[PDB]
């Protein structure tokens, strides 16, 4: 109920606030994470608040002294918001190098923003070689430093198979709620979902657990309820505009699964079991699949979706793809002819955060919706 | 005996013999600019290169029609050009200016960027082929870290095993030893003969000569014949500076450093603009991409070789470059390619361009273009962006 939504959104609709708000009642840092993959179980373990940055709807004007044009939506806005001192509440981000833009926009902030502590980290592609691992635990190590030189105390490594602990439990949380959200199709409109979700990026995440776990039961307690119009996946970087998930809802088209980077690829892979805990960690990205910044020869993220369109009985796939995104534009051509072959119907509809005159997707996704009608 | 005559059929010598290994069912394999080649050739494998391919095609104006196909399939013109021409190729079934036979196996090496895994990882798919992944993870660090080192030695070694089922043969330490040597030496005459303009004034070459010689250090770094070849390059070199004649036509009037890769659809007209205004290029990077030193039978050192390559360094780093290659090269000016398909090299120089500037304290310019895609270069445009930091040497020039 309102409850529940009510303080997801009031973190949601002011990240700052609630930044401030942890470090004077809990006397502790927050460090940021960037984009789709961070070792945030090594920040929470450290008691400080992993804080999850996405971008925003913003215009570009600082951003233009490091960036041309070219440079991807969501970064643009990261940077600018950087110039801005939007992140000045922070000790520090970790800017994971997962491809060329998020590489450089790492080696300008070091120099365009000075008083924010940048920590390095590159996850390997050779992924499951175990010469990869062994490398990715050491990079592990650097950041555990790092974020020790910040916070000032050690991060011990019982703490941190206990932050794994907590993390686990909250995926399979978050996991369970998809099915729930998708049993309740008609309740649970495209914005609901998506505010559920990302309110896990401003808050400790055994808060986060707790606040799913009580809407979920809210929501047993409703009879499972028939999709009253088209179910579609999302897949993409993010499509988290009030904008975007308002047009979904005037056309009576209903969420129940997505392929994400901001929303479910955060929890689809649980952390591994294991002794040494930078080892789990460095292990969990090893079974990571279905994403484009994911090393996979063989690109198993189009048949992956399929499987789900097929579990859930959905009705369509949507591309929201990120502007200037290349990672996910090599991705677009493979991943869609594997979901078209399976006679699943897609739509490409563009993700950009400095425009504010949407007007392509409304008509693209009209059209769909009266596409799947038949 | 010209030197040009037996690059051009050294070059056109290993196409030739990439289909000829296709034809008798020997494995050909395509590879990412700055792959670790010693792997590849201590088996005998014939090793085709996408990037020169590339380049190849939109020098003879043929690569709008292959970024077109690709781009008919739904790739977006955001991806670069190389990747969207060879997309187009595949898909085509080759082409007619510069055709070479499809892969067998694949090579990558991120150290140029991270673009080619993506793009990598589709033509595996597309073809269900093996890839060999190399991954020298960005140097955030002024030193490669010795986690960096131990990664990459250990994925030598995967690329290895990989290697002998491929090719079917077993490694041979002893010429994988005399590999080393070849390309070790090879790079040393890549980066010798590619740095004499530093010197003459008049250099004894045009700047864009070395985009012509850059093709066999790229596909042929650990052959005898590169090494005959570049010995031949530089005594005509040699020959030239002694003489003070030179390839670039008319007189020297100014020397720059032209920073990134020369839009191959636009060389020619690029040339000439240059020639009129009396400028060439004396400082370049270049000369520094395929050193890749390393002692023999070192793998520790050969890691570091190919993770240092400018590309794969720190913004600190990357700007030292230009700022030594200006300074050495004796540079009056710097010149800067926004090219709209390399992201890593054009994310970076607006900050790396001011402070190369602010350390130098030689002027700058820049013009915008692409190396492959013919619709990002105007020419009207770089005409007067070269024209207008000719303006402003010649008047700190003369006092
Ligand atoms: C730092 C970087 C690594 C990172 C990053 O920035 C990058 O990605 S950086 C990017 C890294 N960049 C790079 O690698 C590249 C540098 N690019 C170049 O310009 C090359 O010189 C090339 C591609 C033209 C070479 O390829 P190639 O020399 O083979 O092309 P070539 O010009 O030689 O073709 C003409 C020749 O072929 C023959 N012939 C053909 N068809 C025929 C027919 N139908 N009938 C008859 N004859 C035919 C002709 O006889 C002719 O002369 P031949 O040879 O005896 O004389
Ligand atoms: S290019 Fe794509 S993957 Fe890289 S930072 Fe941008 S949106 Fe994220
Ligand atoms: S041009 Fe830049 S992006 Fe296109 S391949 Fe060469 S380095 Fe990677
Ligand atoms: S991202």
């Amino acid at each position: 109920m309102e409850a529940i939504l009510s303080k997801m959104k009031e973190v949601v609709e002011n990240p700052n606030a609630a930044v401030k708000k942890y470090k004077s009642e809990t006397g502790k840092k927050a460090i940021g994470c960037f984009p789709v993959y961070c070792p945030e179980e090594i920040i929470h373990a450290a008691g400080m608040l992993p804080v999850g940055i996405w971008g925003g709807q913003t215009e570009l004007d600082l951003a233009k002294q490091y960036f041309p044009a070219f440079a991807c939506s969501i970064m643009q806005s990261c940077l600018e918001y950087g110039l801005k001192g939007a992140y000045d509440e922070l000790s520090g981000v970790i800017i994971p190098g997962m491809c060329d833009t998020l590489i450089c926009l790492g080696q300008n902030w070091k120099s365009a923003v000075p008083h924010i502590k940048y920590i390095s980290l590159v996850h390997p592609q050779n992924r499951k070689l175990e010469a990869g691992v062994k490398y990715l635990i050491s990079e592990y190590k650097g950041v555990k430093r790092e974020l020790e030189e910040i916070c000032g105390y050690e991060i011990e490594e019982a703490k941190i198979h206990e932050s794994i602990e907590v993390y686990n439990e909250h995926r399979k949380t978050m996991r369970d709620f998809v099915e729930v959200a998708y049993k309740h199709s008609n309740t649970i409109k495209p914005s609901i979902r998506s505010l559920v979700i990302k309110s896990g990026f401003f808050m400790r995440k055994e808060e986060h657990t707790e606040l799913v776990k009580d809407l979920i039961a809210k929501l047993n307690a409703m009879p499972e309820e028939v999709c009253s119009g088209k179910k579609v996946l999302l897949t993409g970087i993010l499509a988290d505009s009030k904008d975007i998930l308002d047009i979904l809802e005037d056309n009576n088209i209903s969420v129940v699964a997505d392929d994400l980077a901001q929303e479910t690829r955060q929890f689809r892979t649980d952390v591994p079991a294991g002794d040494d805990a930078l080892e789990r960690l460095a292990r969990q990205w090893s079974n990571i699949e279905g994403c484009s910044l994911a090393y996979d020869p063989k690109k198993k993220r189009g048949s992956l979706i399929v499987d789900e369109v097929k579990k859930k009985d959905i009705d369509g796939v949507i591309f929201c793809m990120m502007k200037f995104c290349d990672p996910e534009e090599y991705d677009y051509p493979l991943v869609r002819k594997d979901i078209e072959d399976s006679g699943i119907p897609t739509l490409y509809v563009e993700i950009d955060q400095q425009t504010q005159n949407n007007e392509q997707a409304r008509t693209r996704i009209q059209t769909f919706a009266e596409m799947m009608s038949l | 005996k010209e030197a040009r005559v037996v690059i051009n059929d050294l070059l056109a010598e290993q196409y030739a013999n990439a289909f000829k290994a296709k034809e008798e069912g020997r494995p050909v394999g395509w590879s990412t600019s700055v792959f670790p080649q010693e792997l590849a050739e201590v088996f005998d494998l014939n090793v085709l290169y996408p990037e020169n391919q590339a380049a190849g095609v939109a020098a003879k104006k043929g690569s709008l029609e292959l970024c077109e196909i690709a781009e008919s399939k739904g790739y977006s013109i955001d991806l670069c050009a190389y990747a969207r021409t060879n997309f187009g190729l595949l898909e085509n079934g080759g082409c007619e200016a510069l055709d070479m036979p499809a892969p067998d196996f694949l090579l990558c090496c991120n150290n140029i960027c991270n673009q080619v895994i993506k793009w990598y990882e589709n033509i595996s798919r597309e073809l269900d082929i093996p890839l060999i992944m190399i991954d020298t993870t960005f140097n955030n660090e002024d030193e490669v870290t010795q986690s960096r080192i131990d990664y990459i030695k250990a994925q030598f070694e995967e690329a290895i095993k990989q290697l002998e089922i491929i090719s079917g043969k077993k490694f041979d330490p002893k010429k994988f030893e005399e590999v080393m040597k070849i390309s070790a030496e090879n790079g040393r005459l890549w980066k010798y003969s590619m740095s004499l303009p530093a010197d003459s004034s008049p250099s004894p070459m045009n700047g864009f000569d070395l985009f012509t010689y850059m093709a066999v250090i790229v596909c042929a770094r650990g052959k005898k014949e590169t090494t005959e070849a570049f010995k031949l390059l530089i005594e005509e070199l040699e020959d030239n500076m002694k003489t003070g004649k030179s390839s670039f036509r008319g007189e020297e009037k100014y020397r720059i450093m032209m920073e990134g890769i020369p839009c191959w659809p636009y060389i020619g007209y690029k040339m000439k603009t240059l020639a009129k205004f009396g400028v060439n290029m004396t400082g370049s990077v270049y000369p520094h991409a395929w050193a890749l030193q390393y002692e023999v039978n070192d793998l520790d050192g050969m890691a570091v070789a190919y993770s240092t390559m400018f590309n794969n360094v720190n913004l600190d780093r990357m700007t030292k470059y230009r700022v030594d290659s200006l300074v050495e090269g004796k540079c009056d000016g710097a010149f800067y390619h926004m090219n709209r398909s390399c992201k890593l090299m054009s994310l970076i120089q607006y900050e790396m361009q001011r402070r190369a500037a602010e350390e130098t304290g030689l002027p700058y310019a820049g013009f915008d273009g692409d190396q492959a895609d013919p619709r990002a270069f105007t020419n009207a445009q770089f005409e007067t962006r070269i024209q207008g930091l000719v303006e402003v040497m010649e008047e700190r020039k003369k006092l």
